[PDB]
Formats: C-alpha cells, structure tokens, sequence
C-alpha cells in the first residue's frame, strides 16, 4: 500500500536523516553553559 | 522457570473468565458508581438500563455518543461474552472501546459518563482488558476523585507502576509523580502513540494538550542535566511536536510552540533541525492566536543558535514563507511594543535576508533598525553585505540612507567594514 | 501588644494551659494553639500542619506588625495578599512530597 | 583590525540568557485548570526568560 | 604588587608601572625600569585589593585606570594618565569584608597584550569577599550604586583567588582555607559548572591559579607544593 | 527611608558590623527579628542592629518601641545584605542582636561600639 | 526581694553553660582554647552557613 515513488512534514523528515541531534561544539566558539570538556595533563 | 511462575502467567490469561461463585464475586463487585456489597447483588439488566440513560444524555451534549447506542450499548449486548468470542470477534470489540474511550476522555467531568462507561467496565470487563486505555484517556483528571475511583478498581500494567502507591489511598497521586510516569522512555512511546490516534481523529480537547505539555515541558527540567537523556527525548518529543503543528487545531500548535520553545533551551540544536522546525510552524499557520505564538517561538529558537551561521541570511524558501505569515507591516508592531523578547539574531537573519532577496524592502530596513538596538557584531554583519550592495545594485536614495544611519550611529565601526572592504 | 509578640508565641498564643504545664514537666509543648482554626493550617495535614502553623504565624507577624504600625496603609491588603501567595506556595510544595517510595 | 578581534567581537555581543532547571515549571500543575493554551504559553515564556 | 602598561600622553611613549599596597589605603606607583615614585593613589579605609583596568581612546592611545576596594565595600577608579586624580567612586552593593577584586573580558595581568591595538576594555568585574560572595558586575553597562548581575555563594570560606579566563568566558573562584575550594563559573550565564571538579578531583588547599594566555590551560597551585595542570578541550 | 532613624554612617557601620562578625564566630549573636524580639524580653541583649532598606520597614519597626522600653541601645545600618554576610548566613537578616556576656573575649570591642551608638542616640 | 535575685542570677548561670554545651552539638568546626587560668572556650572557624 506504500510506496516513496511549504511542507508540513518537513520536520520529521530532517530527523530520519541526522543521528545526532546536538550542534558539534568544535564550530561554535562559545562553550557551553554547565558542561565543561577539561583534560588533565 | 518454576511451576508456580508458570502458573502465574496462566492465571493472568484467564483472569475473567469468572470459574466459580468466589471469582464471580470479585470480577462483577468492580464498579464505578457503588460499592462492592451493593455492586454483586446487581444485575446486567439493572446496569444496561441506567447506563442506556445515560448514553442519551451524553448523545444530546454530542451526536457522536449515538453511534454506539447501535453497537456497544445494544440490548443485544447485554448476551455477549467477551470469553466465548474468537480472536478476530475480540480485537474488532476493542476497536470499538478505544474509540468510546476516545469520546469519553473530555467529558468525564459530566456524571453520565460515569454511568455509561460502569456498563463497559461491568459487561466487557474494560478494567481488566482495556487497562492501558482507560488509564491514559483519564490521566489528567488524577486530582478528580473519578481517577480515585479507577485506580481502586484497575490492576496496574507495568508502564503504569509508580500509581502503585497511590491505588486505594485517601490522598490523590501528586502532580510529582505525573512527572515520574512521562519521564520513562517507554512510556513516551506509548502516551506518544495514544496522543496520535487522538488528533488523528481530531478528538484533542485544552485540557488534555495542557496536562500534556506540563508533563512533557516537566520532563525536560528533570533531565536537564543529563545531556546524553535529553538526546534519547529529540526523537519522541520533537515527532510529536511535529504531529501537533501538522494539526488544524490552534490550541494543538499553540502545545507544540511551547514544547519546542523548551527544547531549544534546554539543549542547543543544528541550525537545521530549527530551520526545519520553522518550516513546520509556518507551513500550517492559519489561527491568530497561533500566528502570535509562532513569532515568539521563532524569535527564541535563533535566539538559543550559538555557532556560526548564527546570524546568517534565512533561505529562499524559509524568507519567502515567513513574509507571506508575517508581512512586513506586523512584525514592525512586533518590535514596536515595548516588552518585545530577545530577537536581534533572528532580525540580524531577517535583515541579511531582504538584502539578498528583496531590494524593495531595503527602506523597510532602515525602520527595523532603529527600532531594535542590535549587537556589535550583527550590525557589522548587516554592514558588510549592504557594502556588497552598493558595489552589485545600482546606489539607491534609501541605500545611502541605510548607510547615512550607521555614520550617524557609531560612525567608526563603519569604516572598519570598509577599509577591511575595499 | 500583639504586634511587639515575636512569632513564635503567636503561633502557641492560645494555648498556654499545655505549653506552660509541658515546659515546667520537661515535655513537648503545643505546635497550632489559637491558629489551627485558620483555613491554610485546615487544607494541611499531617506533620504538615505543624510546619504550616510556624510558615503562617511568621508571616502573620509580618502583616500585623505592618497593619500596627504602619503611619500611612493603605486599607487595600496588599502585604496581607503577597504573604498569602507565599505560604500557599510552601504549602503546594510541602503537600506535593510523597514519603512513600515510588 | 585583526580575525581574533572579530571572534572576540562575538563574544561579548552574546548575553545571558535564563537556563531550565530541574524546579523551574513543577509549579505549572497547580494552575493548569480552566486557562486558555495561550495564557498557559505565555508563562512558559516569563520563567524561560 | 601589581605590573601594568602606562602611556605618556605628551609624548605617547608607553613603560610599566609597579604597583603596590601601602599601610593607609595608599597605592604607590613606581617606574618598572628607572624605579622612580611616579604618583600615588588614597583611599579612606584599609585597603584590601586592587586591579587595573583599560580604556582605549583611539589609534596607539589608551588610559589605565586603578580600581581598589575598601574592605567596606567601597570602590575609588583612578585615572593614573591625569596624576592619580580620582574620577568615579560606587559601592559594591551588599559588601562586607571585601577580600579582593578583578576584572576580565579585556587586557589585564593573566592576559597581557602585545602591542598598543591589542589592548581591550574589560566587560567584568568580580568582587570576593570573606564570607566567600562574590559579586559580578557588567562593566559595559554609571552611578554610584549599580547592582551586581550576580551574587555567587557556592563557597563558604575566604574568596583568595578571582580570576578570569582570557577571553573572560570562565571565572574561577577559589579559597585556600578549605581543601577543594575551586569553582569554575560560566559567563554570561553565571552558572557554575557541575561535572567538574569532582570528589575525585586533587585540589588541597588551593592557593594559586592561572589561566594560560592562549591554549586553555589551567594550572592550579596548593599548599603542597603540586601544579596541577587541566586543558580545556573547548579552547 | 526617613522612618529608619538613627542611621550610622558609613565610618560607624563597619566598626558594627566587624562586631557582628566576631560575635557570630563566638556565638554571641541572635540572628532574625524574631529572636531580637526575645533577646528584649529576656534582657540579655547588649544593643540592637536593623537593616535600613528592610522593605517594608514595618516588620522590624516593633523593636524601637521594646529597646526604648528597655533602655537598649540600638542603630539601624544601611544594608540587610551586608548585615546577613556579616552575621555569616546565606539570607538577608533585616536584625540581629548581641548577646550579654560579660566574659566574652570580645567585651571590650561590643562596649565600646555600644557607646557610640548611645552618643549617637 | 534579695534572696529572689540571688535565685535569678544563679538560674542565668546555668542556663548559660546549657546553651554553650548546646551550641557544640550544632554543626560546625570548633577548636578548645584553654586559658592560663584553666578557663575552656570553643572558637569556631570563620565559615558562612549553607
């Protein structure tokens, strides 16, 4: 009964598509608010 | 496993079969409207009677409740067995209930739905089969004593487990641990399923879709410090926020604004995933209270962008269908009223997007500024492609009177764009 | 004279007869005195009742001392309505806690 | 002028904005009877700012 | 001490100043290289703290500006390019025992410039105090009394370290009377971070810290005598 | 805040509130109205400390009438914040009390602000 | 009227060192100073209340 073969659905298609859902920090410059990425040396 | 787990399992398929007089007694003592000893000493007619009452009360509030006068309320059914029937018989019997449930859900604050809905509890045993949609069609009525009355007489499934406490208890279940149900990822799934069949069938009321947003807005804060949980929520909460926006209803959307302005806070999101959810808002705006909802919703979510792009111009598509929504002339009154929230960034976007776009606005552009103060860098921005401007379109009495303000305001700034352009 | 009381006593005011006898015989003493009768202290219940009663005489001082000796009130209410919202408030969080586990 | 001047631009141009906690909308259980979805929103928005 | 940047106005040459903390609320300023006394700053009250600050006035010109604290709480902001003369004077709002003050976003002594266009006003201002308050200022946005937009009170002993990262995004808050006493601050946000530092974290009794010019190390000194060294990812 | 009277100055009200913070490390000090309520009642306060910008000033405004009734010295001081960070707790205190010790290791410091304020009644 | 006086100032003397014990049991750190004269007294450290 199915078959593939501004819009509403535009939404649900982009999540199908992307696995992660969180903007890669390494673009950004300002870090974010309450997690810190801190290494020791 | 042992014999007696293999014998529990064997209990629980025929919990209604009604065997003997002892199990006669505790299935037919259930009841919504009288007490045990009163309940057993009744009988099918005296409860078919009442509730066909009942049935054409609730048809004169709605039209809708007459259907089942032919199907579920029938004389005839007052003769059928739920445990002598085939398989194909029972699930096209729940079909049926669902959809009453479905009716039934707003107007439970009316007391003839307590009494029709006691003919479905008694004759079709809906407390024990149908748990799972009873439950959910009656969940924002738990501080009405109705929901008191249910959980005294219903055996909870195994998503429902934190009402535990609360079945046969003089106190209501606490708003507390509403949050505590909605907060399991499982039952997401299941609530999300139960609220699509709902606007599927456009059988969505206010109070639902309230109940429903403070539990899903509620969960956000709980997981608000861990990321990695906030994840898992994008793909639930984000899908129902699309099924909401894709609804006619008003107060439908007006729900979805409201859960994806919390998301956008709570955990920063691609430019994409917000560009679309525009797309999605803007795509089935027709309400005017959703209209002004949407503006507010629009402006947060370029406000929560943090990368950059942060302020770029908006795409063909997404700058043609705003304006259509909101022509130029609203949202100048948008940033006339002096408590507008936050949105330099999305009229930073917006502003680009003129330049790009459409030259005729570009008077337009020297009113937005002045009525909204934008920062550093996005005035610089909005500098640096009115230089290309002059360069590309032909000079303009309004194009130099853009740029005339900006020597009026913080002169300097403005040959910095230039000597670093030409 | 009311208005000089602390709020300790004012929560206990109408009910010497047991906090006296209780003080001198080293026993525990009396938590709603005359207040129990007030309609905040009723929707309370439980160990509530006694945590509403020290939340609502405090506050209680607060809007007496101001009706006492404030030179120019205005008859409106308005530190009595804003001290309400607050012990309406202690008392939805203190009543949404569940000691039950869930 | 210099790149690191214009990053350093962007900077301070970002304000505060109110970040969601844990306590933040428990309270909007107590008064979600007999409002309209819009007042409802609008709360939303003021704790949010 | 202290070591700044002043510049000559008539004739736009620029040296250092050594800055240093006097027995009444004096601030005696002296030539890095000649050691000559230059000028000196008072103050009512004991002095507890100090720092400078930037202002840039066009192409190769900038004013420093002395900022010290009464342990009140009151606050004088010297203009040592016109003879110390004192030119605005507030009040940190709520100060009480005020052990130190700093600012950041800008220039400043963890993030020196290296040349005259470097040099950047500072957008913060933090002020610790004994009972460990810290109260934080935005410095773009004057009167006698403005209102912090924060009042930090993670920690509960004496504030002996306040400083900021260079592009003034952190604040770290530490007191050396108690072990584990570092906190880490977000800007503009003001909310203090959670995952770190942890129980597990090896502080002691915090009683130094830098932040590294460029990079995103932190180096965090204590009574033991171990520099612990962190990297932030971010940077 | 002219019903606030008398006020100490800015000179006075940090020789106060250094008191303050030393009776708090010795437990010489009753923090809230309330307990400076009782402290009255019971005689055992040395002088009374209030908080000008207290809003609304009523709420406090009692303990004048009990001082002067009592022959206590008291001075109201400009800030509630800065009271409360003196008496070394997370809140505004609005008022605080000394406690009566005369073998304190501090009863020199307290006498001697207790006459300032009585010169300065 | 004398001997009620010498009974108040008595009860004021041992309600004194009741509340003194009483303020070690509470939260804090505190460190024993003892006097030459043998005199002990308790000097908490300068900690704000959470």
């Amino acid at each position: 009964d199915e078959s593939d073969s501004g819009d509403i659905n535009a939404l649900t298609k982009i999540l199908s598509t992307t696995y992660n859902y969180k903007d890669t920090l390494s673009n950004s410059k300002l870090l974010p608010p309450k997690k810190l990425d801190i290494v020791r040396l | 496993s042992s014999l007696s787990d293999q014998l529990a399992q064997v209990a629980s398929n025929n919990a209604t079969v009604a065997l003997d007089r002892k199990r006669r007694q505790k299935l037919h003592s259930a009841s919504l409207i009288y007490n045990s000893k009163t309940a057993a000493t009744q009988d099918y007619d005296f409860i078919f009677e009442n509730a066909s009452k009942a049935l054409e009360e609730l048809s004169q509030i709605e039209p809708k409740f007459a259907i089942f006068s032919r199907t579920l309320f029938s004389e005839s059914s007052i003769s059928l067995d739920r445990n002598v029937q085939t398989k194909e018989e029972i699930k096209d019997l729940d079909n049926a209930i669902n959809a009453y449930l479905l009716l039934a859900s707003s107007k439970w604050y009316l007391a003839p739905t307590l009494h029709a809905t006691e003919w479905l509890v008694r004759r079709f045993q809906i407390h024990v089969k149908n748990t799972e949609m009873l439950l959910l069609s009656t969940l924002n009525y738990y501080q009405t004593p109705v929901f008191k009355r249910i959980l005294s007489i219903i055996k909870l499934p195994p998503l429902f487990n934190c009402l535990s406490n609360f079945v046969r208890s003089e106190k209501p279940p606490t708003a507390l641990t509403m949050i505590k149900l909605f907060n399991d990822m499982d039952f997401l799934k299941l609530y999300t399923s139960y609220l699509d069949q709902c606007i599927k069938h456009n059988a969505t009321y206010t109070n639902q879709l309230l109940f429903t947003t403070c539990c899903f807005i509620n969960v956000v804060a709980f997981n608000s410090n861990n990321d990695e949980k906030l994840n898992q929520l994008v793909p639930i909460l984000l899908e129902i926020s699309a099924k909401l926006l894709a609804s006619k209803s008003k107060d439908c959307q007006i729900a979805a604004h409201t859960i994806l302005v919390v998301f956008a806070t709570a955990l920063p999101l691609k430019k994409t995933i917000i560009l679309a959810a525009m797309e999605t808002i803007l795509s089935n705006l027709d309400a005017k209270e959703a209209k002004h909802s949407a503006l507010l919703t629009i402006c947060k979510l370029f406000q929560t962008l943090k990368g950059q792009g942060n302020v770029d111009q908006l795409p063909s598509k997404i700058f043609k269908l705003f304006d259509s929504k909101f022509d130029t002339v609203s949202i100048l009154t948008f940033l006339d009223k002096e408590d507008k929230p936050v949105c330099d960034k999305f009229i930073t976007s917006y502003t680009r997007s003129i330049a790009r776009y459409d030259r005729s606005k570009l008077n337009i552009i020297l009113s937005l500024l002045k009525k909204i103060r934008l920062e550093r860098y996005e005035v610089r921005l909005i500098i640096t492609d009115l230089i290309y401007l002059s360069e590309i379109l032909e000079d303009k009495s309004q194009l130099v009177e853009l740029f005339e303000y900006f020597i009026s305001i913080n002169e300097d700034l403005v040959l910095k764009c230039l000597k670093s352009l030409g | 004279s009311l208005a000089k009381s602390p709020a300790s006593t004012i929560q206990i005011l109408g009910a010497e007869k047991a906090l006296f006898r209780a003080l001198k015989t080293k026993h525990d003493t009396p938590k709603y005195g005359l207040l129990y009768h007030a309609s905040l202290v009723g929707q309370a219940t439980g160990k509530n009742k006694g945590k509403i009663a020290r939340v609502l005489a405090a506050k209680a001082a607060v809007s007496l001392r101001y009706d006492a000796l404030a030179e120019d009130r205005d008859d409106s209410g308005d530190i009595g309505l804003e001290s309400r919202a607050k012990v309406e408030n202690r008392l939805s969080q203190l009543e949404g806690r569940d000691l039950r586990t869930t | 002028e210099d790149e690191e001047d214009i990053a350093l631009e962007f900077i301070n141009g970002e304000k505060k904005d109110k970040l969601v906690n844990m306590n933040s909308f428990t309270s909007m259980f107590d008064n979600i009877q007999n409002v309209q979805m819009d007042t409802f929103f609008d709360r939303v928005m003021k704790v949010l700012t | 001490f202290k070591v700044a940047h002043l510049q000559n106005s008539q004739t736009n040459s620029v040296h250092g100043i050594v800055l240093l903390q006097g027995n009444n609320g004096w601030i005696n300023i002296l030539h890095s290289t000649s050691g000559l006394w230059l000028m000196g700053c008072k103050i009512e009250g004991v002095i507890t703290d100090f720092c400078i600050d930037y202002q840039p006035i066009s192409r190769g010109k900038f004013r420093t500006i002395l900022i010290a604290v009464n342990a009140y709480g009151e606050v004088w902001e010297f203009d040592l390019n016109k003879n110390g003369h004192v030119i605005r004077r507030w009040k940190d709002q709520g100060g009480v025992g005020i052990t130190k003050i700093q600012v950041g976003g800008g220039t400043t002594t963890t993030c020196p410039a290296l040349q005259i266009s470097k040099i950047k006003q500072n957008r913060w201002l933090a002020v610790g105090s004994e009972s460990g308050f810290v109260n934080l200022y935005d410095r773009n946005n004057t009167s006698s009394t403005p209102t912090p937009v924060a009042a930090l009170d993670q920690l509960t002993t004496t504030i002996s370290n306040l400083q900021f990262s260079p592009d003034g995004q952190i604040l770290c808050m530490a007191s050396r009377a108690v072990k584990d006493a570092l906190r880490l601050v977000h800007l503009p946000s003001c909310s203090v971070f959670s995952n770190w530092p942890t129980s597990g974290t090896p502080l002691g009794k915090v009683t130094s810290v830098a932040f590294s010019p460029s990079g995103g190390l932190l180096a965090v000194g204590n009574e033991q005598g171990k520099v612990r060294l962190w990297k932030l990812n971010h940077y | 805040n002219p019903k606030a009277f008398p006020l100490a100055d800015a000179a006075l009200t940090q020789q106060i509130l250094d008191v303050v913070q030393q009776a708090a490390n010795l437990r010489q000090l009753k923090k809230g109205a309330n307990e400076a309520t009782k402290t009255l009642n019971r005689g055992i306060s040395e002088f009374i400390i209030m908080a000008a910008d207290c809003e609304p000033i009523e709420i406090l405004l009692h303990l004048p009438l009990l001082c002067e009734d009592k022959n206590v010295p008291y001075v109201f001081v400009p800030s509630r914040v800065a009271l409360g960070r003196a008496c070394g707790v997370s809140r505004p205190v609005i008022a605080a009390s000394i406690t009566t010790n005369d073998a304190s290791a501090i009863k020199t410091q307290i006498y001697a602000v207790k006459d300032k304020i009585e010169t300065l009644l | 009227v004398k001997q009620h006086l010498q009974r108040e100032t008595q009860l004021k003397q041992v309600q004194q060192r009741m509340d003194a014990q009483r303020e070690l049991l509470k939260k804090g750190s505190k460190k024993k100073i003892v006097d030459s004269s043998g005199k002990i007294s308790f000097k908490w450290k300068k900690q704000r209340k959470r």
